[PDB]
C-alpha cells in the first residue's frame, strides 16, 4: 500500500491539507487499472477539487506525480523532461506508451522506471543532467510581405497592438503574406504615425503596404497551387527590394 | 400535511383564523410538488429548496403565532404539532439559544458532514467576510446545499 | 358569398380533360393535374347520367355518394402524392380506345401497387419468428385501404372504369 | 469589453430542447438514454444554439468564486443560469489560461479529464501526451447545406468564425479534401474552439437558407494530427527545442 | 413529506446525464429493496384504521424508500382489535345481501401507478370496519 | 438461535449516512412510492443489459414488445 506521489503544486501553499482516500477508486488514466484514489482540495474553501488520476505505480514509471502529472522532481512534461534528456546524452530517451489495452495493464505492471524516469530519480544524477544543461547553455486595410512559416497569426496581432496602445487580421501561410483590417479612421493614421516601412517582431522582417483595395482571402489566392507560386515569385519581389 | 381522520381531533377554536396564510403554503406546497421540465442538476436542487423554503415558512409562522406573538392558545399549537403542520424539532431548536434564526435540522448535524463539522450556513456572513479579507478573495459561498439559505446563522 | 363560387367554378367548369402524359410526372403542376382528374371523373359521371337508362339505375347514386370524398379532395389539392400519380395514371389510360385492361392495369398499381404484404398475414403458423413481424401492416407502407372512405372512392373509380368499358363498347 | 458586464441568459429552462434525442428507433433506452432496435438515420444534427461572444459574454459567480474553470455550455450557447453558473462565461482569455497553468494539462479548460489517448475518430477530450493545439475542421459539406462555394471564401468564413474563439496562430483550408486545420496559441483556446463549433453552422444569416439551418448535419471540430509535411514538422521541432530551451533555463533557475 | 414526494416527481423522467450515479444507486438499492417490501407489509394498515401515518428512510436520491418503524401492539389489544373485527366482518356477511370482491389486479397493466398527492391526499378516506361499541 | 453480537440491522446502518433521510409520510403514499421505485429499478436493471422490448408493465408483467 504504497503513499502516493503528489508534487508540492498540487497541494499548494498550505501546511494543513485534508484528503479523501477511496480505496479502488477509479481505473487510472494511463493502464485503466483501479487504484486507491485520493481527492482533495487546495485551500478549505477552493472551488476546484483535484484528485489524483493514475496509480502509484504509473506514477513511479515516469517519476511523475499523481495530481498535476508533471516530474516529481522538476515538474515539467514527460515529453518535454524526455526531449531534454535527448538533448543531453544524445540518446532518443523516449517514453514508451501503450496503446492496446491489453499491453496498457502489461507495461504498468512490470518493476521498471521507463522512459526518462531513471535520470530524474536519485538527486545525484539529476544534479549531473543538471549542470550537464548548464554546459549546454554556456554553448483601412494593410498588406504584409516577408512572413516565414514560423510566424504565427498571434504574433503579428501582438507587435501591432504593442507598438499602439490596445483590428482584425488575415495571414496565408501557404502564401507567406499577411493583411490587417480594423473600421477606426484615426487607428491607420496611428498606425502610419508609429512606423513601405518594417515590422520587426524577432529580428523577422515584414514590409509593410497601404493596401487601398479590400482584401479577401481570395486576393491572397484562390488555390494552394496560387499560394505557394505567389510566394516565390513575392520572394523575387523581395530580392528585388534587396 | 397529514389527512383529517376520524381519530384526529376537530381544531380548537383560532384555527380559522391562520386558515389562509396556511392555505397559502399548502398550495404553494401543491405547485412544488409536481416535476418541472427539470433539466439541469443545478435548477433540479433548487426545486428542492423551494419546498425547504416553504415548510421553514410554515413552521416558522406557526412558531411566530405561539412563541413570539402569543396568540395561538397551548391547545391549538399541540394540535398544529400532532397534525404536522411544523416540526417539533425545528421550533425546539428555534427555542434554542443560538439558533433562533435556521435553516432546517439537516444543517446543524455534525454526522452528516465529512469533516464531522456543521454546515457552512452556521457560519456567520461577517466571518466568511473576514475569512475573504484575510484570503483577498471573496466570499466563495453563495447557496448552501441542502436548503437554500444563503445565511442562516442566528446573527445574520 | 358562395353563389357567386358557383358562378365562378362553373364557368371554370365548362373551361380540358385531354390529361398529357407529360404532366403526370411533371409534379410542378399537381394542382392542375388534381383539377383535371377531378374533372374528368366529373365527366365520366356526366356520361353515366346520360345512359342510365339501361345500365345500372341502382349505383349511380351510391357513386355519387362514394365520389363526394374524392370530389372534395381533387379540386383544391388534397391527396397523397402516388396515389394522385396513379388515379392520373389511370385516367390517361382510361381516355383511349384499347386501353381498357392498361387502364385496369394503372388501377391495380394504384389499388396495390408498389407494396407487398398489402393487408398482411399477421402471424401465421406456430413459430412466429423474429422477421415475422414485418410482414404484417396497419401502418408504414401497408397499403392505400387505409381507410373507409378512402377505399370507397377508390372502389367508385373503377366502378367508372367498368361504366367505360361499357360505353364504348355500346357505342 | 466584457470585465465591466455580467453575463446574460443564453436560454431558458423551458427553452432547452428535451434530454431525449431525436427517434432513431422502436423505444428508448432509459439507462444509457439513447434508442435501439433500429439504426438508419443520424444521430448527429446541426446544433440550436450559437455562442455568440461579444454580446453574450459578462462576469459570472465563477469571478466571485475565483474558479477559472470555463462554462461547457457557454460554449455550446445554452446555459440557463447565465450570470449564476459555476463556471465562466467569457471567452478564454491570456491571464484565465495563465491562471490554468497548473491544471490544464490535466483536466481541459471545462474540466473535464484528459484520457489516455485520443479516441479512434480523434474526437472528443484529448490528451496528457500531446499538448495539442490543432483543430480538424471537417464536416463542411452539411454545415454549408451542400451549397457550392469557392475555397476561398470558405477559409474566411473559418477564419472569422474561430477567430471569435481566441488567438489563433494558423488556418489552413484544404481544399482537396475540404478541411480546415486551425491552430492556435494556447491549448485552451483550441479546447474552447472545439467545444463552442460543435455541429454548428458556417451560414451567414445574409443567405437564402437561413431559415433550413438546421436541417443537415454541422461541422466536425475534432483534435488533429500531426502535420505530416517535413517542412511543419521543421517548424514544430525548432519550436518545441525554442520552449524547451526556455525550460533550460527554467531549470537551471529553480536548482 | 413534500420534499421526499418532489424527489420520487423529479425521478419519472430520468433522461439527463445528472441522473447517472442516481441510476447507479437504483441498481444498486434492488439488493436492498425486498427489505423494505418486509417494511410495507408489517406495517401494512390493519381493517380498524384508515391509513396509518408511518415513518420511513428515504435516499436523497429517491432509490429507496426503508417504512423505518416496526409495528408493535399490545396483545390483548391487539387480539380485541382483531376479534372486533371479526364479529363486525362476520355481521356484514351476515347483513349484507351482495358481497362484492374485488377486482384483480386493481389496475390495468398500461395504467400507470398513481401519485399520493393528486389522486388520494385530496379525497377523504372511508370509514374503516369498526363494530359500534355500546 | 439468534446471533448474538448483531448490533449491526441494515436501516440502523443506513441512518448513520449523510444520504438517507427521517421522514413521516402516509403508508398508501410509502407503498406507492415503493411501487413507483420497484418499477423504475427492474426496468434500469432491464435496460442496462439492453432489454429495451421486455415492456416491463406498471403490474410488474414482464412482456416481450414483439417475438
Ligand atoms: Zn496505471
Ligand atoms: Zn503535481
Ligand atoms: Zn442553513
Ligand atoms: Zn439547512
Ligand atoms: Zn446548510
Ligand atoms: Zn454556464
Amino acid at each position: 500500500e504504497p503513499p502516493p506521489n503528489i508534487c508540492e503544486q498540487c497541494l499548494g501553499d498550505e501546511a494543513n491539507i485534508r484528503m479523501t482516500k477511496i480505496p479502488q477508486g477509479s481505473e487510472c488514466k494511463i493502464c485503466t487499472l483501479p487504484f486507491t484514489l485520493y481527492h482533495f482540495k487546495t485551500s478549505k474553501r477552493s472551488n476546484n477539487i483535484i484528485k489524483t488520476l493514475i496509480c502509484v505505480r504509473c506514477a513511479t514509471q515516469r517519476n511523475i506525480c499523481q495530481c498535476c502529472m508533471l516530474d516529481s522532481r522538476w515538474h515539467i512534461p514527460i515529453q518535454l523532461r524526455d526531449h531534454l534528456i535527448s538533448l543531453v546524452n544524445e540518446e532518443n530517451v523516449m517514453t514508451e506508451e501503450a496503446k492496446n489495452d491489453m499491453m496498457k495493464r502489461f507495461l504498468s505492471l512490470k518493476n521498471v522506471k521507463l522512459g526518462g524516469a531513471q535520470i530524474t530519480s536519485d538527486p545525484s544524477e539529476a544534479d549531473n543532467i543538471v549542470d550537464k544543461l548548464k554546459n549546454i547553455l554556456l554553448r483601412k486595410s494593410f498588406f504584409l510581405y516577408n512572413i516565414d512559416a514560423s510566424i504565427p497569426e498571434w504574433k503579428i496581432t501582438d507587435t501591432v497592438s504593442q507598438l499602439l496602445g490596445i483590428l482584425s487580421l488575415i495571414v496565408n501561410h501557404k502564401a507567406k503574406c499577411g493583411g490587417l483590417r480594423f473600421q477606426s479612421s484615426e487607428l491607420g493614421e496611428r498606425f502610419v504615425s508609429k512606423i513601405r516601412g518594417v515590422l520587426l517582431i524577432d529580428r523577422f522582417r515584414i514590409f509593410i503596404i497601404p493596401w487601398s483595395s479590400g482584401f479577401s482571402a481570395a486576393s491572397f489566392g484562390t488555390n494552394t497551387a496560387e499560394n505557394i507560386k505567389l510566394s516565390l515569385s513575392l520572394n523575387k519581389l523581395i530580392q528585388l527590394e534587396l | 400535511p397529514r389527512i383529517k381522520t376520524r381519530r384526529s381531533k376537530p381544531a380548537p377554536d383560532g384555527f380559522e383564523k391562520i386558515k389562509p396564510t396556511l392555505t397559502d403554503f399548502e398550495i404553494q406546497l401543491r405547485d412544488a410538488q409536481k416535476d418541472k421540465s427539470s433539466k439541469l442538476a443545478a435548477k433540479s436542487n433548487e426545486q428542492l429548496w423551494e419546498i425547504m423554503q416553504l415548510h421553514h415558512q410554515r413552521s416558522r409562522y406557526i412558531y411566530t403565532l405561539y412563541y413570539k406573538r402569543k396568540a395561538i392558545s397551548k391547545d391549538l399549537y399541540d394540535w398544529l404539532i400532532k397534525e404536522k403542520y411544523a416540526d417539533k424539532l425545528l421550533i425546539a431548536k428555534w427555542r434554542k439559544t443560538g439558533y433562533e434564526k435556521l435553516c432546517c435540522l439537516r444543517c446543524i448535524q455534525k454526522n452528516e458532514t465529512n469533516n464531522g463539522s456543521t454546515c457552512i450556513c452556521r457560519v456567520p456572513r461577517a466571518q466568511l467576510e473576514e475569512e475573504a479579507r484575510k484570503k483577498g478573495t471573496q466570499v466563495s459561498f453563495h447557496q448552501c446545499v441542502h436548503c437554500g439559505c444563503r445565511g442562516c446563522a442566528s446573527t445574520d | 358569398n358562395r353563389p357567386e363560387r358557383i358562378q365562378e367554378a362553373i364557368a371554370q367548369d365548362k373551361t380540358s380533360v385531354i390529361i398529357d402524359p407529360s404532366q403526370i410526372g411533371s409534379t410542378e403542376g399537381k394542382p392542375l393535374l388534381s383539377m383535371k382528374c377531378n374533372l374528368y371523373i366529373h365527366e365520366i359521371l356526366s356520361r353515366w347520367k346520360a345512359s342510365l337508362e339501361a345500365y345500372h339505375p341502382e349505383l349511380f347514386l351510391d357513386t355519387k355518394k362514394a365520389l363526394f370524398p374524392l370530389l372534395l379532395q381533387l379540386r383544391r389539392n388534397q391527396l397523397a402524392p402516388d396515389l394522385l400519380i396513379s388515379l392520373a395514371t389511370v385516367l390517361y389510360h382510361l381516355q383511349q380506345p384499347k386501353e381498357i385492361n392498361l387502364a385496369v392495369q394503372s388501377y391495380m398499381k394504384l389499388s396495390i401497387g408498389n407494396v407487398a404484404w398489402p393487408i398482411g398475414v399477421t402471424s401465421v403458423g406456430i413459430h412466429a419468428r423474429s422477421a415475422h413481424s414485418k410482414i404484417q401492416g396497419g401502418r408504414n407502407a401497408a397499403n392505400i385501404m387505409i381507410d373507409e372512405r378512402t377505399r370507397l372512392w377508390i372502389t367508385s373509380i373503377k366502378r367508372l372504369i367498368t361504366f367505360e368499358e361499357w360505353y364504348t363498347s355500346n357505342h | 469589453s466584457w470585465r465591466d458586464k455580467s453575463a446574460k441568459v443564453q436560454v431558458k429552462e423551458s427553452e432547452l430542447p428535451s434530454s431525449i434525442p431525436a427517434q432513431t428507433g422502436l423505444t428508448f433506452n432509459i439507462w444509457y438514454n439513447k434508442w435501439s432496435q433500429g439504426f438508419a438515420g443520424n444521430t448527429r444534427f446541426v446544433s440550436p444554439f450559437a455562442l455568440q461572444p461579444q454580446l453574450h459574454s459578462g462576469k459570472t459567480r465563477g469571478d466571485n468564486d475565483g474558479q477559472l474553470f470555463f462554462c461547457l455550455f457557454f460554449a455550446k450557447g445554452m446555459c440557463c443560469l447565465g450570470p449564476k453558473c459555476e463556471y465562466l462565461h467569457h471567452i478564454p482569455d491570456e491571464e484565465d489560461i495563465g491562471k490554468l497553468a497548473l491544471r490544464t494539462e490535466v483536466l481541459d479548460c471545462f474540466g473535464r479529464e484528459k484520457f489516455a489517448d485520443y479516441r479512434e475518430d480523434m474526437g472528443g477530450i484529448g490528451s496528457f501526451r500531446k499538448k495539442n493545439k490543432t483543430l480538424y475542421v471537417g464536416g463542411i459539406d452539411g454545415a454549408l447545406n451542400s451549397k457550392h462555394l469557392k475555397p476561398a471564401q470558405i477559409e474566411s468564413r473559418i477564419r472569422f468564425v474561430f477567430s471569435r474563439l481566441g488567438d489563433i496562430d494558423r488556418i489552413r483550408y484544404v481544399e482537396s479534401k475540404n478541411c480546415g486545420f486551425v491552430k492556435f496559441k494556447y491549448q485552451a483556446n483550441a479546447e474552447f474552439a472545439k467545444e463552442a463549433m460543435s455541429n454548428q453552422t458556417l451560414l451567414l444569416p445574409s443567405d437564402k437558407e437561413w431559415d433550413d439551418r438546421r436541417e443537415g448535419t454541422g461541422l466536425l471540430v475534432k483534435w488533429a494530427n500531426e502535420d505530416p509535411d517535413p517542412a511543419a514538422q521543421k517548424r514544430l521541432q525548432e519550436e518545441l527545442k525554442l520552449e524547451s530551451l526556455n525550460m533550460m533555463v527554467h531549470l537551471i533557475n529553480n536548482n | 413529506p413534500e420534499h421526499l414526494r418532489k424527489i420520487i416527481n423529479t425521478h419519472s423522467d430520468m433522461a439527463s446525464k445528472m441522473y447517472n450515479t442516481d441510476k447507479k444507486a437504483f441498481l444498486g438499492a434492488l439488493k436492498y429493496l425486498p427489505h423494505a417490501i418486509l417494511k410495507l407489509l408489517e406495517n401494512m394498515p390493519h381493517p380498524w384504521e384508515q391509513a396509518k401515518e408511518v415513518k420511513v428512510l428515504y435516499h436523497t436520491s429517491g432509490a429507496i424508500t426503508f417504512v423505518n418503524e416496526t409495528p408493535r401492539v399490545i396483545e390483548p389489544v391487539y387480539t380485541a382489535q382483531w376479534s372486533a373485527t371479526w364479529i363486525a366482518m362476520r355481521r356484514e356477511k351476515r347483513d349484507r345481501t351482495h358481497f362484492k370482491r374485488m377486482r384483480f389486479p386493481p389496475f390495468d397493466d398500461d395504467e400507470p401507478p398513481l401519485s399520493y398527492e393528486q389522486h388520494i391526499e385530496n379525497i377523504e378516506p372511508l370509514d374503516p370496519i369498526n363494530l359500534p361499541l355500546d | 438461535l439468534p446471533t448474538n453480537h448483531n448490533k449491526t440491522k441494515l436501516l440502523k446502518s443506513l441512518k448513520n449516512t449523510k444520504y438517507f433521510q427521517q421522514t413521516t409520510i402516509d403508508w398508501v403514499e410509502a407503498g406507492l412510492q415503493l411501487c413507483r421505485q420497484g418499477h423504475n429499478m427492474l426496468n434500469l436493471l432491464i435496460h442496462r443489459k439492453g432489454l429495451t422490448y421486455l415492456h416491463l408493465d406498471y403490474n410488474f408483467n414482464l412482456k416481450p414488445t414483439k417475438t
